């Protein structure tokens, strides 16, 4: 039998939640998830002045219908560095389809784009850059190796 | 002084100004930073664009200020 | 099961309003013969609910030469639902209520068998198409001029 | 029937409910993840400055390679936004580029209100009234904002 919780953000927002007792708090981490498209990862809820745990079930924390718990986002300070290890992810990242890099290439100016990406963006043989606007042609585009065995250097420090 | 400044990926770079420092001063570390030319930048700072010609404190940026970088736009 | 894998999928889900803003564009980029033409009746209604069309009647037709126009209104759920359909100009055909101008959809196929692929423009196209048929070609009209109200 | 979402859409929803940046609000609908209701606060210096304007955002199928579909649902006076809410921006069309995202196009609106044109118009009624008297152009979307983007949401 499912019932109804709230979880709200530090932001204002409210998010109403189907949810069960028996439900483990990873559980719940992936109902918000699918709904707001946060990862578990980046997940710390908040109930009535404890941490909840993703072994432990909402009925161990009395937490039962019309309960509000409270998301905070990436509440933890760090795996190596919370704001700088982020900061290596975003220098990986394609400003096209906003994931890490699969197979990185440069175009003329020198900003990278995931191979596939840029080649839609320039389908004739080119186009302008996303970032910079500079004229590019796809013949010369240019394997960019390091930040591809940066993208696994990072998802192997994810995994530990 | 310290200025954060939110590319358009999303990334935030921290940059080394001064109140009196232009805005195409600005410009040019995000452009050392980033490759993206001074004549392709947008400065926002409470929706207003800014222009090149002012400093930081004409528009009251105090630190720990998050400008938001948008590309050159036009309305037609 | 109930669901099984597809290699291919298009046509993502356009709200109603933008595609609502395409018909407003496309009625006011003058598109097609010119014989028909779409629009909204408040040019301040931000819900593009009441719509207004006109249509000129065909050739070898009884119609001919007569300018009709009409008011159009897509509902909440358009273009999922059908929209209702009036004549402001009173005329005789086959298929409308002959004192309101209120249309049958029964009477009319695009507005029975009605899709979601179907625009205002196709529902004044075929409706001037439809006052094409043998039918209603011979059809007696009243004096032009003259309207409900 | 169904297919999944994009992933540059997923996470570009999920990095408008995480940092979401001041004066600017985006929320998608609850029956489409593609419709976004936005409200935007005028910009500091401007006529629209106080004011409160909501608009509409849909991602079509083509997103990022397109620009989104965007307009205001918000009564307002400027010479680049016609009196459906329609806009007329160089971003949204000739010069979109998919490095932009929801938060730099709505960011780029309102700069297009701290920046209009009325030399290059959507409006023309609207523009040859900016070029007669921009002086009372400027009251008069003063004025617009107060009696129609404030106490309006
Ligand atoms: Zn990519
Ligand atoms: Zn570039």
């Amino acid at each position: 039998s499912h019932m109804q919780i709230f979880v709200k953000t530090l932001t204002g927002k409210t998010i109403t939640l189907e949810v069960e007792p028996s439900d483990t708090i990873e559980n719940v981490k992936a109902k918000i998830q699918d709904k707001e498209g946060i990862p578990p990862d980046q997940q710390r809820l908040i109930f009535a002045g404890k941490q909840l745990e993703d072994g432990r079930t909402l009925s161990d924390y009395n937490i039962q219908k019309e309960s509000t718990l409270h998301l905070v986002l990436r509440l933890r300070a760090a795996m190596a560095s919370a704001a700088r290890l982020t900061m290596m992810w975003e220098e990986v990242t394609c400003p096209i389809c906003l994931d890490p890099f699969v197979e990185p290439v440069s175009i003329e100016c020198g900003h990278s784009f995931c191979q596939e990406c840029i080649s839609q963006v320039g389908k004739g043989g080119g186009s302008v850059c996303p970032v910079c606007r500079q004229r590019f042609l796809l013949k010369n585009l240019r394997p960019n190796r390091q930040l591809a065995n940066m993208v696994n250097n990072l998802k192997e420090i994810s995994q530990e | 002084m310290q200025i954060f400044v939110k590319t358009l990926t999303g990334k935030t770079i921290t940059l080394e100004v001064e109140p009196s420092d232009t805005i195409e001063n600005v410009k040019a570390k995000i452009q050392d930073k980033e490759g993206i030319p001074p004549d392709q930048q947008r400065l926002i700072f409470a929706g207003k664009q800014l222009e090149d010609g002012r400093t930081l404190s004409d528009y009251n940026i105090q630190k720990e200020s998050t400008l938001h970088l948008v590309l050159r736009l036009r309305g037609g | 099961g109930s669901q099984e894998f597809m290699a291919v999928s298009t046509g993502v889900k356009v709200p109603r309003n933008f595609r609502l803003l395409e018909e407003l564009e496309e009625g006011q980029k003058g598109v097609g013969d010119g014989t028909v033409s779409w629009g909204l009746e408040d040019d301040e209604d931000m819900t593009l609910t009441r719509w207004t069309g006109m249509i000129i009647g065909p050739p070898r037709t009884n119609y001919e030469n007569r300018i009709y126009s009409l008011k159009v209104e897509c509902g909440p759920k358009y273009p999922e639902a059908p929209p209702s359909v009036r004549f402001v100009t009173k005329i005789n055909m086959n298929g409308i209520n002959n004192s309101s101008g209120m249309v049958d959809a029964r009477s009319i196929p695009v507005l029975a068998k009605w899709q979601n692929s179907y625009s205002i423009k196709v529902v004044l196209q075929e409706l001037r198409r439809l006052m094409m048929s043998k039918e209603n070609m011979k059809l007696p009209q009243p004096p032009e001029g003259q309207t409900y109200n | 029937g169904m297919a999944g979402l994009p992933r540059r859409i997923i996470k570009e929803t999920q990095r408008l409910l995480a940092e979401p940046v001041p004066g600017i609000k985006a929320e998608p609908d609850e029956s489409n993840a593609r419709y976004f209701h936005v409200v935007i606060a005028g910009p500091q210096d401007s006529p629209f400055e106080g004011g409160t304007f909501k608009l509409e955002l849909f991602l079509p199928e083509e997103y990022p390679m397109a620009a989104p579909k965007v307009r205001f649902m918000t009564k307002i006076y400027h010479p680049n936004v016609d009196k459906l809410g329609r806009i007329k921006l160089d971003i949204l069309a000739d010069k979109w580029s998919p490095a932009l995202q929801i938060r730099t196009v709505l960011l780029s609106i309102q700069a297009l209100l701290s920046a209009p044109n009325p030399d290059d118009p959507l409006a023309n009624d609207v523009a040859e009234q900016w070029k007669t008297n921009e002086a009372q152009a400027i009251e008069t979307a003063r004025a617009w904002t107060r009696l129609y983007a404030m106490n309006n949401i």
